[PDB]
RNA sequence: CACGCUUACAUCAGUAACUAAUAAUAUACUGAUAAUUAACAACCAAUAAACCAAAACAACACUAAAACGUUUAUUAAUUACAUUGUUAACCCAACACAGGAGUGCACCAAGGAAAGAUUAAAAGAAGUAAAAGGAACUCGGCAAACACAAACCCCGCCUGUUUACCAAAAACAUCACCUCUAGCAUUACUAGUAUUAGAGGCAAUGCCUGCCCAGUGACACCAGUUUAACGGCCGCGGUA
RNA sequence: GUUUAAAAGAACCAACUCAUCUAUGUGGCAAAAUAGUGAGAAGACUUGUAGGUAGAGGUGAAAAGCCUAACGAGCCUGGU
RNA sequence: ACCAAAGCUAGCUCAACAUACUAAACAAAUACAAAAAUACACCAAAAUAAAAUAAAACAUUCACCUAACAUUAAAGUAUAGGAGAUAGAAAUUUUUAUCCUGACGC
């Protein structure tokens, strides 16, 4: 039998929704990814990755929201933050020093003068200084922050040429995009996430990581320190 | 293993298997979870008056029987409508367009007890 | 072990007789002999009490704007339950100046009252224990609409050895034909509060009849003589459970049979009609080995059903009965003995 | 952006029509004549089924705009279970009132006066707490949904036991689940406190004004705190079908017209299902304001004017062990402007009746260290409760 | 440990795995029913 | 009680024979006749909005971030009595099998009987007791014991998993440490985004992990780089 | 239940779950059991119900284990 | 003397003819967990035959192998084949209607 996905929820809500885990099984029922299953029961907190999202289309100008609480999220390694502006609240990915009772700005205006970059602020890449640390960057204007989200990770703006911004990802790779792509400034919360120490083999099971197979496999040619050069810059601008 | 030849009734299943024994439904489920019974769905037994009815369950043994003559549509027509239509044609007022005066029904959906849909059980 | 589950508000045809058999209770029509030695205390305001009762009735029937009720049937439970609560509260607050025990009494609203006892033996008919003697067990899980619990016990109505020519009706049949059904769960003896409560005595119970046992429903079922049988059964079950819980909280049981009669009062109310009952538990030794030489019987005095109002309309009570109000006033003005 | 619908879970699109439906002037041969699907024949397209006779249960739900009460202007309704983000601040803004911490001087004197106490106050209230928390149920540890209303009724009875000393508390009555609806336009925003509360005490005689004229006049110089990023309508139900009519919980000619005290209960066994203290204070403030507005508009009229005779309402919110007391004096009816006189509200918050309760005796190292009973007891909370109850007489 | 009791009865699993609806919902189960009918089995399914 | 078996349950009558691994007779065979009565259980509203704030006596907290809900607005046929499960000594193991069986109550107030009748041979199984000695037995102190303690090594850090039915381990996994592979969207990974996710090696921690790209692989589409990639890290002769 | 500021993949030890060693049993109570003795026993724990992954496969804390009492690859039918 | 032994039937098998080929029953219930009267849908899918065997092995090959053209000859011929095992036509020819159907079948 074919199973249905738990992600059948069209309406965005702030309350946590229940999610049905599936350990490596596709919709058929066979294992696709090994080492997944049997974790802790978790709820899902829907995150709004399109930071610049006005409430009503009548006023599409920049807007300011207020941070209510920075909470823990079991789904991602970062911390979430509830931000309220107008008549709705939303979950975003909290920055390094975002605390309760702060103000965050969300703007899409680009000017000849660069703006002073705070942490919770989210301006397009064309309005930020040339050496700014950023996170939750976008690929296309209005697509959504697919890129940097993990705890403590952050990219850096390198240069802006011909109305196109170049950023550098945590993987030390260069990514060229339009300057109108919104991006949040600062580092993502939980910078000490890599320093955490799993105390025992049971914490991995709590997180939902089944043990590795006991089959001994001889290393092939893939193994070894492959010193490969940095790949070329990944560009997302469509040149006609 | 289990049995396959025996009938699969409601007594042979879990608590969540409650199959009826063949009775007809008499209502629906209301608001607070109770059952609302509809008085139009329950069969109303139409019983006649057997007080002055001079007829018994058995007949006289010396009474004679009759030859089997199963009543047919042609016989019924000859008994109920052939004299009327014959008299009407002899009088000269016969109307082939209107046959409702002789007992014919164009559409069954008008009356209460229709014949082809069989709205009445018995 | 297994036990019968006795329901006070039951649908059985003649359940008062079966409950009398289960309880060793004799039912007497009319009120018990009144203690005519009462001082000239009842100088209360009958007009004020009438206005208060009519105020509660009109508030719960016409004045209170509730949510839009789509069913036109206008069910009588949601209109009489708050009426009963408000009537009890108002009567207690008003008569607390005459009866000083009502001010110190506790008012429980829909609190369960449980009692579990044994009555006779029975040979096990089926099973691997066939032919062996097993005692019949009963359990009452009642939920009175309103209870008034006091600190001191109400005075007795008749002596403990009160002899009555009427005998307890015995049933030449099995209790399964009532119908009663056996079940097995926690057998608890509850008075309405735990034994650590200082108010271990009861004053008056209030029982609202459900919509399944209405006069119209019984008349449609062609059960007119059971309109009083349901009231009698509710009283005999509920008040016996209450007095038995009180006695077993005091420390009396089958082999430690009760020494002082445990009395209780009950008001059973339909959507419109009222009935008043008085119960006096004299004996708690209902078991087989303890009912051999036990001449004592429990007594239940009953009053026929009488309507309080009559077809009220548009914030005006058409008919009103003061005798039922006087009965309620006396029931709430009964006081314990002073020393 | 990121659409929240997954294609494999959304309603799948209808299959493409057969190729015989694209040929002009050609009738399709379908299986509609045999009343069943059959392969090889075209798929018949059927018009929307018309049940010529309508059925109540088995009909499609009529739209919202079809309703006769549908209006274009959005009304922000506050019902019983509406939560507020900036609770007290939002309530003060929406009701145009000034907040004070301590209870009014009248109720404080009525509390601190030792002549208004019950016979055995300490023992009576301790027994009430113990009965509510442990004794009222046959279980070992009763739930909040059972011990909150029980303790509220026990305190209500402890207060009612004072009618033999004050023969004036008989002018009151109780009401449960009465529909209240008070709508007002404030700063071009049409708000409406509409729903039902837990318990409502009504009385024949009104409550006297408790605020002094000096305080009422100094209220003019007080400005309401504003929150810039958040809108004052955060947490309210934005509806379009509503009735702008001052409908109180009762009809005309009610013998107990004046509301004395509202009672709110947070009887929920789950922390997320319960209300926060701030949200509970906001809820009780908004509902007391709705009751006061209903009474004022039934007494004087629907015209917006400053009331020469203020309307005093009381409210008590109970978590089971935490009590919030509120005395709200409504003085004005014009609420669109933020320049005139504002109402007043004294809110005594975080009043602990008892710190903790042990339903079972704790044993550490084979010895009982804390017996059964409430640990820590503040009789001042019940003193304020009794003051609020006796404030009418 | 001890074998032989591999059959734990349950009517839900029985009717869901070898029931008439389970057989008829697949073209292979229809072939099973047709084979049982050709052989003349008194019981085609559970 | 749930799940499961369906009358094996109850009354009367019979058992020469059939079932009980034998009789007596009978819950287990035979025949006739009866039975399980609903309050417990099953079936027993949708459409939008307000809703971040765990359960653990929950006061308040920890991490692994946690099932269990009300209110408001629109429609929910409206009128007694609907339908179904109610026995048992019972199920799965070829059996009236010393086996396998979920849950709530108590350790008896409920369940039952180790011996068909004798005698007291050997050998066998179980137990109790034993002078003096106290491992001298034996592969081994296996088993047993009025003992139920203290140390030294090997292998695995540890808890844990494995060959259902001859091997429970020094095997596997394991926290930790290292390599590679990926710059990304509507069914796994993941409603995640390089502090991330996969393919692997070795095994916590401490000191370290030395030399080698000659060959074979892998990146590089040829050079060139890679050994915490597959793997290898020298002869012959004389000398104080 | 006991020890612990601890619900610490801590300790003693019940229910419960496994099966270390020995002795019976070996057409046996049993196609894997009994008795004594053992290991875990707040967790990577046991377990009820229901569903999914099906043999050129599934699943596997690799024993080439398990997939309805015979699995280096199930069973049945057909080729036969 | 027990145990036992012997029947001749039930019926089957192979053909011919043949109407032209999913029998009878179908009151109600039957693809809800079949035999359960009664609610706003979804319904349907195809992609070569393989191998056991023979070639004394086994790799190209291996008649029949659930696809109509029957019969007498051409003819086991031309042809196709690790040119091995084996496979194998066609052009062209012959074929007189019905009953005489039962059984050196159990
Ligand atoms: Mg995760
Ligand atoms: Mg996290
Ligand atoms: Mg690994
Ligand atoms: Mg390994
Ligand atoms: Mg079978
Ligand atoms: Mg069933
Ligand atoms: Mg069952
Ligand atoms: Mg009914
Ligand atoms: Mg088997
Ligand atoms: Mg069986
Ligand atoms: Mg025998
Ligand atoms: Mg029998
Ligand atoms: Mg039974
Ligand atoms: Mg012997
Ligand atoms: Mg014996
Ligand atoms: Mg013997
Ligand atoms: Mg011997
Ligand atoms: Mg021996
Ligand atoms: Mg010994
Ligand atoms: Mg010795
Ligand atoms: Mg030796
Ligand atoms: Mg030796
Ligand atoms: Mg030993
Ligand atoms: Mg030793
Ligand atoms: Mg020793
Ligand atoms: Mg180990
Ligand atoms: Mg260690
Ligand atoms: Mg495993
Ligand atoms: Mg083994
Ligand atoms: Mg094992
Ligand atoms: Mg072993
Ligand atoms: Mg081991
Ligand atoms: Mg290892
Ligand atoms: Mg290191
Ligand atoms: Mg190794
Ligand atoms: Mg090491
Ligand atoms: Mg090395
Ligand atoms: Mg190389
Ligand atoms: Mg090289
Ligand atoms: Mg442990
Ligand atoms: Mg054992
Ligand atoms: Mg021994
Ligand atoms: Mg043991
Ligand atoms: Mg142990
Ligand atoms: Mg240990
Ligand atoms: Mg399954
Ligand atoms: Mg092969
Ligand atoms: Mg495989
Ligand atoms: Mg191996
Ligand atoms: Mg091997
Ligand atoms: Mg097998
Ligand atoms: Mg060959
Ligand atoms: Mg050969
Ligand atoms: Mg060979
Ligand atoms: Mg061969
Ligand atoms: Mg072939
Ligand atoms: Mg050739
Ligand atoms: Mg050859």
């Amino acid at each position: 039998a074919t199973s249905v996905s738990w992600k059948s929820r069209t309406k965005y809500t702030v309350m946590p929704v229940k999610m049905r885990k599936s350990g490596g099984r596709n919709h058929t029922g066979q294992i696709q990814v090994h080492g997944i299953g049997g974790g802790h029961k978790q709820r899902y907190r829907m995150i709004d990755f399109l930071r610049f999202r006005p409430e009503h289309e009548s006023k599409p100008g920049p807007f300011e929201e207020k941070v209510i609480a920075v909470r823990y999220d079991p789904c991602r390694s970062a911390d979430i933050a509830l931000v309220a502006g107008g008549n709705r609240k939303r979950w975003i990915i909290a920055t390094e020093n975002m605390k309760a009772g702060d103000t965050v700005l969300n703007s899409d205006h680009i000017g000849r003068m660069a703006v002073a970059a705070r942490e919770g602020d989210a301006h397009p890449l064309g309005a930020l200084p040339v050496g700014t640390l950023i996170n939750n960057v976008e690929s296309e204007p209005g697509r959504g922050a697919q890129y940097i989200r993990a705890a403590g990770t952050c990219g850096v703006l390198l240069r802006k040429v011909n109305g196109t911004a170049i950023i550098q990802l945590p993987s030390k790779r260069q990514m060229q995009v339009l300057e109108t792509c919104i991006a949040t400034v600062g580092r993502v919360s939980n910078v000490d996430h890599n320093k955490r120490v799993i105390g025992k083999a049971g914490r991995n099971r709590w997180l939902g990581k089944r043990p590795n197979s006991g089959l001994w496999q001889r290393k092939g040619g893939w193994a070894g320190r492959k010193i490969r050069p940095l790949p070329p810059m990944k560009s997302y601008v469509k040149l006609p | 293993g289990a049995d396959r030849m025996s009938k699969w009734t409601s007594k042979r299943g879990p608590r969540t298997f409650c199959k009826g024994r063949g009775a007809k439904g008499t209502g629906f489920h209301g608001r607070d979870g109770k059952f609302v019974q509809i008085k139009e769905m329950i069969p109303e037994l139409v019983v006649p008056e057997l007080a002055g009815f001079k007829l018994k369950p058995y007949v006289n043994y010396r009474a004679p029987e009759g030859t089997d003559t199963p009543l047919t549509a042609k016989q019924l027509f000859l008994e109920t409508a052939a004299p009327a239509i014959e008299k009407d044609f002899k009088a000269g007022t016969f109307d082939p367009e209107h046959l409702e005066k002789y007992g014919f029904e164009p559409t069954q959906e008008g009356k209460l007890f229709q014949l082809y849909p069989k709205n009445f059980p018995r | 072990f297994m036990k019968y589950v006795v329901y006070p508000q039951t649908f059985a045809l003649n359940a008062d007789n079966w409950y009398q058999s289960f309880t060793k209770t004799v039912f007497l029509s009319g009120l018990p002999p009144t203690p005519a030695k009462l001082e000239p205390e009842p100088t209360l305001d009958i007009t004020a009490l009438r206005e208060a009762v009519c105020d509660c009735l009109l508030q719960e029937h016409f004045f209170l704007r509730r949510k839009k009720r789509a069913p036109v049937i206008q069910d009588r439970e949601a209109i009489a339950s708050p009426f009963l609560d408000q009537l009890v509260a108002s009567l207690t607050g008003l008569l607390s100046v005459h009866n000083p025990v009502l001010a110190a009494a506790a008012l429980d609203c829909k609190r369960p009252v449980h009692f579990f006892w044994l009555r006779g033996e029975e040979i096990i008919p089926r099973g691997h224990r066939k032919g062996r003697v097993d005692a019949l067990r009963y359990q009452i899980n009642d939920k009175p609409h309103n209870q008034i619990r006091i600190s001191r016990q109400l005075p007795e109505f008749v002596p403990l050895d009160y002899s009555i020519p009427i005998e307890v009706p015995v049933m030449s049949c099995k209790p399964d034909k009532l119908p009663l059904f056996k079940r097995q769960y926690e057998n608890t003896i509850f008075i309405g509060s735990k034994t650590a409560d200082p108010l271990c005595y009861g004053h008056t119970q209030f029982h609202l009849l459900p919509d399944k046992l209405k006069r119209e429903k019984l008349l449609k079922q062609n059960c007119a003589d059971q309109i009083e049988v349901v009231f009698r059964a509710n009283a005999i079950a509920s008040l016996f459970a209450w007095t038995g819980a009180q006695a077993m909280y005091q420390g009396f049981w089958s082999e430690a049979d009760v020494t002082r009669p445990f009395v209780s009062q009950g008001v059973i109310t339909d959507g419109k009609y009222f009935s008043f009952f008085c119960y006096q538990l004299n004996t708690l030794a209902l078991t087989a080995q303890a009912d051999q030489n036990n001449p004592r019987k429990n007594i239940c005095w009953g009053t026929q059903s009488k309507p309080l109002y009559e077809t009220i309309e548009d914030n005006n009570v058409k008919g009103f009965n003061d005798d039922v109000l006087l009965q309620l006033v006396q029931f709430l003005l009964n006081r314990p003995k002073e020393d | 952006a990121y659409e929240w619908g997954v294609r494999s879970t959304r309603k799948p699109e209808p299959p493409p029509l057969d190729r015989v439906y694209e040929i002009p002037g050609l009738e399709p041969i379908t299986y509609a004549g045999k009343m069943h699907f059959m392969p090889g024949l075209a798929r018949p397209v059927f018009p929307p089924w018309d049940p010529g006779w309508t059925h109540p249960k088995f009909r499609r739900l009529p739209p919202l705009h079809e309703h006769p009460l549908y209006k274009d202007q959005a009304c922000y309704v506050f019902h019983q279970r509406c939560r507020l983000l900036e609770g007290v601040k939002q309530a003060l803004w929406l009701t145009k009132t000034q907040l004070i911490e301590g209870l009014p001087e009248k109720v404080l004197r009525l509390a601190d006066d030792p002549r208004n106490h019950i016979e055995n106050q300490d023992e009576r209230v301790l027994n009430a707490i113990s009965h509510a928390r442990l004794w009222h149920s046959t279980e070992d540890i009763p739930k909040r949904e059972t011990y909150c209303p029980v303790i509220v009724d026990s305190l209500i009875q402890l207060c009612k036991s004072q009618i033999l000393k004050h023969p004036s508390l008989a002018r009151r009555i109780c009401a449960q689940n009465n529909t209240l609806s008070a709508t007002w336009n404030r700063e071009s925003i049409l708000l409406q406190v509409h729903g039902s509360s837990g318990a409502r005490l009504n009385a024949k005689d009104p409550l006297p004004p408790v605020a002094s004229q000096e305080e009422v006049e100094a209220t003019k110089n007080h400005v309401l705190e504003t929150f810039y990023p958040i809108s004052p309508t955060m947490g309210l139900q934005e509806c379009n079908v509503y009735d702008v009519n001052d409908d109180t919980g009762f009809q005309e000619g009610y013998p107990y017209p004046c509301p004395h005290t509202l009672y709110f209960l947070e009887s929920a066994n789950l922390r997320p299902r319960r209300f926060q203290p701030d949200q509970l204070r906001a809820k009780m403030i908004l509902f007391a304001f709705g009751s006061a507005l209903a009474q004022a508009r039934l007494l004087y009229g629907n015209d917006s004017k400053v009331l020469e005779q203020p309307v005093v309402v009381q409210s008590v919110g109970t978590d089971g062990r935490l009590f919030q007391f509120l005395v709200l004096q409504l003085n004005t009816t014009d609420l669109a402007s933020d320049e005139g006189v504002k109402n007043l509200a004294w809110v005594d918050s975080d009043q602990l009746l008892y710190q903790h309760f042990w339903c079972l005796p704790v044993i550490k190292k084979k010895v009982v260290v804390e017996p059964v009973g409430p640990i820590g007891f503040q009789p001042e909370t019940f003193r304020k409760f009794l003051a609020l109850y006796l404030h009418g007489a | 440990k001890a074998r032989g009791n591999e059959y734990q009865p349950s009517n839900i699993k029985r009717k869901h795995k070898h029931g008439w609806v389970r057989r008829l919902r697949t073209p292979t189960g229809v072939q099973v029913i047709l084979r049982r009918m050709h052989k003349g089995r008194k019981s085609l399914s559970h």
